DNA sequence: ATCAATATCCACCTGCAGATTCTACCAAAAGTGTATTTGGAAACTGCTCCATCAAAAGGCATGTTCAGCGGAATTCCGCTGAACATGCCTTTTGATGGAGCAGTTTCCAAATACACTTTTGGTAGAATCTGCAGGTGGATATTGAT
DNA sequence: ATCAATATCCACCTGCAGATTCTACCAAAAGTGTATTTGGAAACTGCTCCATCAAAAGGCATGTTCAGCGGAATTCCGCTGAACATGCCTTTTGATGGAGCAGTTTCCAAATACACTTTTGGTAGAATCTGCAGGTGGATATTGAT
């Protein structure tokens, strides 16, 4: 009972984590405003995928989001993912 | 040589929305492509849904989840509302 | 008397039923599926005809042409997204010039 | 008191991360973000742990490829520093934005 | 030659419709190269559909199916 | 009596304004028809084309080049230029994922 | 009595492929040559990726192919890269690639 | 609760091209997704192909055109040979 | 600020290509009742795996200081493109026969599919086997100050 | 170029988590024999596809000129990289309660194919119907010189 309240978790995506992703992306210099911009693009990306995954979950009358729900959601958005049963 | 198309129905709908507006043959052809395109996208998603859940039937439920996955926010909300109204209005008949 | 009329529709429920059965979508087609689908198609068609109609009236024309369909769809956020990867023949584009290109006033 | 010049450690960083495959965002914080967004669509959802990992592998791959395109946009403008307008141009050209 | 038949003025009009105000001289040949690659990709698939149906006439439907699978869906020519 | 001439960029703006208003095809048909048959000939010789097939190919090719030019323009402006260049088209295609 | 795979000269299962084609609602009927032809294509594409992944594993002094070797194999091969152009391989990372203008000054 | 996988066949093909190389469970999962993905892509293009031509049967000919529409130049050429070879060999027995 | 060269706009006019209504064909469909089947919903329920948290341990986030050097404003000017006018090559449209090649119907043989029912190639779990992650240390390599 | 602070490579070392091997069941492949079809082959017709002359003239190509765009060089303010110190919070491993999920069994509402019946939807000779593309006059706006 009583799961604690979730809020402001997008700030859990740290500036250091964001520089790393950018390094992997070949970026050498990063402006100070990039971090909030990235956080906003990630939220939009998660919202879109989670929305479709949850729609597949509800249609199956389940309450547990499966890896298959996420894989089908990524597939329908043209972001096919290999490695999770999909 | 008979070739089916949604032309006469699109025309009937045009009359309910704009009684005094007509439509060119090219515009009708574009509207026919539109109905075919959405029919295929929705039926295709509905097919995948049933296959993902291991059922052999495509019901109004798969059509509904399909519309929800395919149409953008408000459009989805109204289509589901029309689809549901049509099914009710059809079960409430002799 | 007519499946479309029992449903309150102009779009052909029977034809949709047949297209669904013969499209290899699944082994069986529920009785309500073609009803719901036909209504969704009619609704989307009306939504586009309603805005194309307004576009026609704005350009002072009574007949909807492809240009009006393009204007209707690209000016509406949601139809534009749904038809994001579609090309309407003879549709042209929305008048739109980048501000940095305008002459200095 | 030794000091690498600006850009020297950034390049070593690019070499080290382009060489590994490990997820770069911490795990728990990403999991909380997923739950929070999902909870706002539907309350009472549970998650197979592999569903969260699948979301994280897709999210990181998407951001890494977005930074690659963003970097090309910066360089096109004669800069070596990415800026929000680079990300916006990239998303616009990709069709992710109007 | 044929690709060369696509003229500078025609390329300029397409660009005007695209909101372009100033065009560099190297743009015309660059465009021609892009148009040819685009046509090869679509015509290759349309012809493949033509051959499959054992025909010798490329139909609009063949082009329409080809545009669709290249993610360039086109309305107005059937299907 | 007369000399007169518009400044550079002024007629360019009227042309944009005029072409964004119309919807007609902008490449001449016959020259396009030849390009098309020539290319089809490299895949299968002696083919015929329904006239509506060549038209579908033209509407699609023109809508594609026009959208590409819009993306190209954004790339030139991003770099602070009002003139599109080959590098602008190449950047647009690379990001679109058409490869360079 | 030989399996259909053996009879076709394949390692991939013709029978299972036939059945998956049947249950997929792809058409009303499935000809007997369809699953054979499809099974061979799948087996050919997988031999192609494994050959290249296996080489990537040997290049990194490894005996076991892991996701990174599959990603190196696909991204370094022009055609597989295109076939999998919208595919993400979990745990694959990316190819080392640094833009020239970013390198330390001179030459 | 069982679940098929192409794992044993992927493993046979691996032993044939790289006799001394193994494969991790995550790589194998990737390989299984790849096979499944290519199977759906080709089966779907073949399905579409049959409908466009009004045939109710998917034969080796639809698989072949599908492979031709789906794979890039060289991979298409080799796949068609291997496919054609397998069919001809399968047809020559029994 | 004042002209004057041109562009753009509005009102009106009307033939005709293309649109909406008339209409009779008629194959094609949509649809109703029936007898056969079955897809898939509660209700029960084994028991997987998900949520939650705590201890310990240290990796890594946070926040500050310092200054290297990136980005971008200003100025300038070479020369590339835009505008325009001349000359004519080439597209466009329509009237026009020659023929390729779609697509329909009929006959029919090869080639499906479903229920039977026999045999074994996978799969899950148990047992057996080994590649390589991660620590150590040390020789070589790269940076950056002088 | 010389020397010092640091990072990078790599080869050996080693416990172990994860992979490759052995086992007894069971979905699920694989031969037959009907009973049934799909769709190919051919003769065949006529829709349109191709190649073309012929006016009318609309655009393309070329050339001249110069407005103004784009980019190089120089400068310097302040942003962002590097590094350090501190300690918070993630990670890994268990440990537990139980929310849910999926796999049989039972069974009723709902779907299918056939067969038969009535009509809507497609077509097209038909033509009357009619919106608006183009063309003209004349008023006002835009642009750019002076
Ligand atoms: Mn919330
Ligand atoms: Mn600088
Ligand atoms: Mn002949
Ligand atoms: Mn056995
Ligand atoms: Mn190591
Ligand atoms: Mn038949
Ligand atoms: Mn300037
Ligand atoms: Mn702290
Ligand atoms: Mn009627
Ligand atoms: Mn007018
Ligand atoms: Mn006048």
């Amino acid at each position: 009972r009583h799961r604690k309240v979730l809020r402001d978790n997008i700030q859990g995506i740290t500036k250091p984590a964001i520089r790393r992703l950018a390094r992997r992306g070949g970026v050498k210099r990063i402006s100070g405003l990039i971090y909030e911009e990235t956080r906003g693009v990630l939220k939009v990306f998660l919202e879109n995928v989670i929305r479709d995954a949850v729609t597949y979950t509800e249609h199956a009358k389940r309450k547990t989001v499966t890896a298959m729900d996420v894989v089908y959601a990524l597939k329908r958005q043209g972001r096919t993912l290999y490695g999770f049963g999909g | 040589t008979r070739k089916e198309s949604y032309a006469i129905y699109v025309y009937k709908v045009l009359k309910q929305v704009h009684p005094d507006t007509g439509i060119s043959s090219k515009a009708m052809s574009i509207m026919n492509s539109f109905v075919n395109d959405v029919f295929e996208r929705i039926a295709g998603e509905a097919s995948r849904l049933a296959h993902y859940n291991k059922r052999s039937t495509i019901t109004s439920r798969e059509i509904q989840t399909a519309v929800r996955l395919l149409l953008p926010g408000e459009l989805a909300k109204h289509a589901v509302s029309e689809g549901t109204k049509a099914v009710t209005k059809y079960t409430s008949a002799k | 008397k007519t499946r479309s009329s029992r449903a309150g529709l102009q779009f052909p429920v029977g034809r949709v039923h047949r297209l669904l059965r013969k499209g290899n979508y699944a082994e069986r087609v529920g009785a309500g599926a073609p009803v719901y689908l036909a209504a969704v198609l009619e609704y989307l068609t009306a939504e586009i005809l309603e805005l194309a109609g307004n576009a026609a009236r704005d350009n002072k024309k009574t007949r909807i042409i492809p240009r009006h369909l393009q204007l209707a769809v690209r000016n509406d956020e949601e139809l534009n997204k749904l038809l994001g990867r579609v090309t309407i023949a003879q549709g042209g584009v929305l008048p739109n010039i980048q501000s940095v290109l305008l002459p200095k006033k | 008191p030794h000091r690498y010049r600006p850009g020297t450690v950034a390049l070593r960083e690019i070499r080290r991360y382009q060489k590994s495959t490990e997820l770069l965002i911490r795990k728990l914080p990403f999991q909380r973000l997923v739950r929070e967004i999902a909870q706002d669509f539907k309350t009472d959802l549970r998650f197979q742990s592999s569903a969260v990992m699948a979301l994280q592998e897709a999210s990181e791959a998407y951001l890494v490829a977005l930074f690659e395109d963003t970097n090309l946009c910066a360089i096109h403008a004669k800069r070596v520093t990415i800026m929000p307008k680079d990300i916006q141009l990239a998303r616009r050209i990709r069709g992710e934005r109007a």
